[PDB]
């Protein structure tokens, strides 16, 4: 089956569907439906499998040609070869469905700066596929890895442009297609596939697949008497995953987390809440008040606030789909792709119009504009190109539909980032994040502390008055440490845990927060405005 | 460089500009990037030498600080007659209200008054942002109400500050009386 | 002529592939009886002359079948055709040999990636090799036909190969090791008149780092023809007729042919369990007792203390002052523990390899994977972790390898059983990015010695020195206080340099040495 492919699946479904599952008499009635796909992405996961079948979901004929397998020595033959391939599809529509699927056209297209018969075999399915235009039921599937990877040439409107990428290794997609792969194998019963899965960080599904078979597979050698049955045993499995290559590699943070591990400044937790997700009732709202809504808003605070919880605990608030934006996701070895990742997401954005997204440390994200003199020019490419995709707007002016997504954006290097960034109409709201004051610090330890094993004999009290200059992050792993010294020195079996540890890991842990640094940091940063 | 061609091929037409300080930072400052800077500002001089060419074709433009520009555009003959735009008065504050008030369902405990004078060293767009806020305080009161009341108005009063003080008035008008032309 | 014993060492991937190539011919059945698909495409990888082709003759004797032996750039012909048609009629005859096996030398030269092969042919000629590779899945070619591979660098293949069906079991094989290095000596001199002994061989292997399988023949027999030029040279009227028998190998012989020897042993990845150990250097008992707990625990007692599983963390930096022995505690807890020691320090890191480094550390850390129950390490990664930007000229390259280090590290999971230790004295170079926990969290300072461990390293001196009795330990004890491991170690060597220096015939380390020692050392901590 198609195993962890069914979202993907069924949105490909109505795609491609559109032309053929109605009929064409009203294209006929002056439209021109795109024609010719791309589906991009490591393959034998069941994108072979699934073309096959959505092919059959709709009913269509499975030409599963591989066009690799179609090279010539000579030029002339394989023009031929691809003669005779798209002329089968020709009658195919001259029948019905002709679901001509070609996969690998990328080792068919060899980008510029290459030889010549590229040039011809390009431009010959081209007229290939503009001269069945005409023709009724004339659809491919080129089926490659990386866009990139094709013919330029081959990207135009009217071209191969509908492209969508192969489904990626989500959590839920792992599990299922590690019991889609296992329904023929004869793994042991008792699995718990959910860890193997999360240890399978990065890996596609035709590594998961590779990955039982060698388990499998050293499972039968050092065994030999149930020479039939074999209880594939998790312990092999483990194994092999661990003798196994790892991954080669916009992750949305699966994690819900609510606004209960959070405490202090809780102005500024109103303050999102006002800015971000009242716009959801929105469509009502400013119409018995007026005002609009601002387009973009910038957290600040210094780093060791770890405000991407905060962001997270938001898109936890409002159930609205959430992507996320990084740069270690955007520092791919791929100069001139993190551009086009932007938009990508941006895209995505547009796909579930009611959108909400985050962009973490943008300092990392963009760095400095002139501090480097001599490699420092695509990164502002991407400041152009973000400057020009950050124009979200509609028609917003006095029912309503609310397709307008919201980007919010967080750092702590302001000062490094381009200032055309805070532009009103781009940027239209920026907040500060102070450290916490004594009672935020004593909350947020509150809230930290209240799952380990605390004793009768603590003050949090006096930690909070003594614990200034104190990041979240200092607190927990603070309060983590003195734990570990309770637990281990006293109880290597223990129950309990005593204050004493945190007063000694005080100076274990040197907190380096000099308020010095908070004033720069605040008045820099507030005279960024 | 298109800019002025496509200027002069429909004649009747309006040059804008606005923050002429950010190109009109002087060079030395930085070693490498007022080059383009005052090639810029160079090509700028010559593209309006078309005066007489500039068949009237006016060029408006503005800025927050005229000091910082280059005299080469305070030259006389290219852009002489100046203006420094006076801060609203108590009837141009009366009417950003009434601009405010005609697209929010607003309370009738309003009282204009005070308002203007409470709104004095603002700016007209941060008095809307001012009402803005209170209509946001407002609907803090309850998601679903209907009118601002101007308690909450007042709050927000309080909670906005002029960032601008008077003395940058003081620099206006002594700029203003210690420059060039103005009619 | 070779049989596999020939084969120098490395007898369990031997083993390994020998299983794994013979019973898919033997019963495809057993493959079949599990739901298993018969894998078609082995590959070998390491660094060269290893024995890729000393592994591909001796399975050529030893299989029982057909194999045919096809060396990689011999093909290249840049006529058209004649490469895949010739690699067609190699496969004609796979089929009609049906129970048999291919192999390919030198492959990375076939299938240099689009960015490295700047000719199509390449990459055409590589589609025709897949189109083949998928068309061995005939049925009644299943189980018969089978696929071999060996290249110079893994790193310089295709992402096209190893996909499935056409290339899985990437095994590796190396530099090898202290008992692999004597067995592949033994198993060279097999057949040579030789004047050496065990002991001798014992530690002629131990001064062996780097070697390899051809390279370690190349070395013996150079020593065999300076033992000859040896003999010739006492003699010179002496025909080969008197002299090709008598002539064996003694110790000189190696280390003249040896003293002249790059033993490709640049930049390799060395699986060396050190010598090292706690006896070595004592002392700090809560320091390496909190660490083997962070590093050994979490997978005993957090599993039982999971009950408050507050969390297990993984990163641990425990540092304090320069000098205090650290990296040495690095080693001991990793061979006393019992795990394959890895190492890479920031100084040695500190080249302009652009992407070179960051593959170092990758390829570093897939070794780790592939050895899991282990320890990398670092060592004063402050080195390429300076202060960012404050190096504009060198820390531009710092950021992003950092940025790759994380990109790997960054499976908390993939870090199951696998720890990791940097090093540095100055928790303020150190940047708190890398430490937004998850990855690299608990931290201890290990402070200067103690009179207890200046006691103990002066034991460890007197019983490594001839020293005089009338020394009590405790007088240093009352004034070697504030010193440091290194420090006080540099006093014993300079105290017996001194007894040496008075009596270049001393055999004890006197008062008046060690009181001039003190004179001239001291406790240098700023």
């Amino acid at each position: 089956p198609l195993g962890g492919l069914s979202e993907a699946a069924d949105s490909l479904r109505e795609l491609l569907r559109l032309p053929l599952r109605y009929p064409r008499a009203l294209t006929a009635l002056g439209l021109a439906v795109p024609r010719g796909v791309l589906l991009a992405g490591p393959p034998g996961v069941g994108k072979t499998q699934l073309v096959r079948a959505v092919a059959r979901e709709a009913g269509a004929e499975l030409l599963a040609v591989s066009a690799p397998a179609l090279q010539g020595s000579r030029p002339g033959e394989t023009e031929e070869n691809v003669r005779r391939v798209f002329q089968r599809a020709r009658e195919l529509a001259s029948r019905g469905p002709s679901l001509l699927f070609l996969d690998e056209m990328d080792a068919l297209c060899p980008q510029r700066g290459s030889r010549a018969p590229e040039s011809r075999v390009v431009a010959q399915v081209l007229t290939l596929l503009d001269g069945a235009s005409g023709d009724r039921e004339v659809v491919v599937v080129g089926a490659t890895n990386r866009p990139d990877a094709l013919d330029p040439a081959l990207r135009r409107p009217g071209r191969f442009d509908r492209e969508v990428v192969i489904g990626t290794p989500t959590l839920k997609q792992r599990k299922e297609i590690l019991q889609v792969i296992t329904s023929k194998m004869p793994i042991s019963s008792h699995v718990d596939l959910g860890l193997l899965a999360e240890m399978t960080v990065g890996y596609v599904g035709a590594d998961l697949t590779a990955l039982c078979r060698e388990a499998a597979m050293h499972a039968l050698l050092h065994s030999e008497k149930n020479q039939d049955n074999p209880v594939i045993d998790e312990i092999d499995f483990l194994e092999a995953f661990k003798n196994i290559q790892p991954s080669s590699f916009g992750l949305m943070d699966i994690k819900p987390v609510d606004w209960e591990e959070i405490g202090g400044l809780e102005d500024v937790k109103l303050k999102l809440k006002q800015s971000i997700e009242w716009p959801l009732k929105f469509p009502w709202e400013f119409v018995r008040m007026g005002l609009t809504q601002p387009k973009g808003v910038l957290l600040y605070g210094p780093p060791g606030c770890a405000k991407t919880t905060l962001v997270r605990a938001l898109a936890t608030s409002c159930h609205c789909s959430f992507v996320s934006v990084s740069g270690a996701d955007l520092f791919s070895p791929f100069v001139g792709d993190s551009e086009k990742v932007l938009s990508q997401i941006f895209r995505q954005a547009r796909a579930s119009t009611p959108a909400i997204l985050f962009l973490d440390e943008i300092d990392s994200i963009l760095g400095a504009r002139s501090a480097s003199k001599t490699g420092c020019d695509v990164q502002e490419r991407v400041l152009s190109v973000l400057l020009n995709e950050l124009d979200g707007v509609g028609l917003k002016t006095i029912e309503v539909f609310n397709r307008s997504v919201m980007i919010i954006a967080a750092t702590n290097r302001p000062d490094v980032l381009d200032t055309a960034l805070l532009r009103p109409g781009r940027l239209d709201k920026i907040i500060y994040i102070p450290p916490p004051d004594h009672k935020g610090r004593l909350s947020i330890l509150k809230v930290c502390t209240k799952t380990m094993p605390i004793g009768p004999d603590v003050s949090l009290e006096n930690l909070a008055a003594e614990t200034c200059f104190f990041s979240g992050a200092d607190l927990r792993n603070l309060c983590t440490e003195a734990a570990l010294l309770a637990l281990q020195e006293n109880g290597l079996d223990a129950t309990t845990v005593k204050q004493e540890h945190f007063l000694k890991s005080l100076k274990t842990v040197k907190p380096s927060l000099s308020c010095k640094d908070l004033a720069l940091y605040e008045n820099l940063f507030k005279k960024e405005g | 460089r298109e800019t002025f061609r496509k200027a002069r091929a429909v004649a009747p037409s309006i040059i804008f500009f606005d923050e002429l300080d950010a190109l009109a930072v002087e060079r030395g400052s930085s070693l490498g990037a007022g080059n383009v800077a005052d090639r810029v500002l160079a090509q700028l001089l010559t593209e309006m030498d078309g005066i007489e060419q500039l068949k009237d074709v006016t060029i408006l433009a503005a800025t927050n600080r005229p000091d910082r520009i280059d005299k080469a555009l305070m030259r006389p003959g290219r852009i002489d007659r100046i203006i420094y735009v006076p801060l609203p008065d108590a009837a141009t504050r009366r009417e950003i209200f009434k601009l405010q008030f005609h697209s929010m369902p607003v309370s009738n405990e309003v009282d204009l008054d005070e308002l203007i004078l409470q709104t004095d060293a603002y700016s007209g767009a941060e008095i809307v942002a001012v009402c803005r806020e209170a209509a946001l305080l407002a609907l803090e009161e309850d998601i679903q109400a209907n009118l601002i009341m101007k308690r909450h108005f007042t709050q927000a009063l309080s909670t906005v500050t002029p960032r601008i003080p008077e003395s940058l008035r003081r620099f206006y008008e002594d700029y203003q009386e210690k420059s060039g032309l103005h009619t | 002529k070779v049989t596999y014993d020939m084969i120098g060492g490395l007898s369990s991937q031997l083993k390994a592939i020998r299983e794994i190539i013979e019973l898919p011919l033997k019963q495809p059945e057993l493959f079949k009886s599990y739901g298993i698909p018969a894998p078609r495409g082995v590959l070998l990888y390491g660094p060269p002359g290893t024995g890729k082709t000393m592994i591909a003759r001796a399975v050529a004797n030893e299989v029982g079948a057909y194999v045919s032996v096809i060396n990689g750039p011999e093909i290249i012909s840049k006529f058209y055709g004649e490469t895949e048609a010739k690699l067609r009629q190699i496969f004609a005859e796979a089929t009609l040999r049906h129970p048999s096996i291919i192999f390919i030398d030198e492959l990375d030269a076939l299938c240099p990636k689009r960015e490295g092969a700047q000719n199509e042919v390449e990459k055409r000629v590589v589609a025709s090799l897949l189109t083949l590779m998928d068309g061995i899945g005939s049925e009644v070619s299943e189980g018969q036909v089978l696929v071999l591979g060996a290249t110079n660098r893994p790193h310089a293949l295709d992402a096209a190969l190893r996909r499935p069906g056409r290339f899985d079991k990437e095994i590796e094989i190396g530099v090898p090791n202290a008992q692999d290095r004597l067995d592949i000596l033994q198993k060279l001199l097999r057949r040579v008149p030789h004047l050496l002994t065990e002991a001798e061989l014992l530690q002629l292997a131990n001064s062996a780092h780097g070697y390899v399988g051809a390279d370690l023949k190349v070395l013996c027999n150079e020593a065999g023809l300076c033992a000859l030029r040896r003999i010739l040279k006492k003699q010179p009227n002496l025909p080969d007729v008197k002299v090709a028998g008598l002539v064996k190998i003694t110790l000189k012989d190696f280390l003249q042919a040896m003293n002249d020897i790059r033993p490709s042993a640049m930049r390799e990845i060395a699986i060396d369990v050190p010598n090292v150990s706690w006896s070595d250097i004592g002392g700090l008992e809560s320091i390496k007792l909190k660490l083997e707990q962070a590093v050994e625990w979490p997978l005993k007692h957090p599993e039982s203390f999971i009950r408050m599983g507050i969390q297990p963390p993984k990163g641990v930096l425990l540092y304090g002052p320069p000098g205090c022995s650290k990296t040495m505690i690095a080693k001991a807890l990793a061979n006393e523990s019992g795990l394959n020691f890895l190492a890479i320090k920031g100084p040695e890191l500190m080249n302009k390899y652009v992407g070179e480094s960051e593959r170092a550390v990758r390829e570093t850390f897939r070794k780790a994977r592939a050895v899991a129950p282990s320890i990398i390490f670092f060592d004063e990664l402050d080195a390429l972790a300076v202060e960012r930007g404050s190096s504009l000229g060198a820390g531009n390259v710092a950021d992003r390898v950092l940025a790759q280090l994380l990109t790997e590290m960054d499976g908390i999971e993939q870090l199951k059983d696998v720890t990791i230790l940097a090093a540095t004295n100055r928790p303020d170079r150190i940047d708190k990015a890398l430490m937004r926990p998850g990855r690299i969290d608990r931290i201890i300072y290990v402070p200067l010695p103690d009179a207890a461990t200046r006691r103990e390293i002066f034991k460890l001196q007197f019983h490594s020195m001839p020293v005089s009795n009338e020394v009590d330990l405790d007088e240093l004890i009352l004034q070697t206080d504030a010193y440091s491991g290194a420090e006080i170690v540099a006093v014993c060597r300079e105290a017996a340099l001194l007894a040496l220096e008075e009596d270049i015939q001393a055999n004890l380390i006197m008062k008046r040495h060690f009181t001039q020692a003190l004179s001239t050392v001291t406790p240098r901590i700023p």
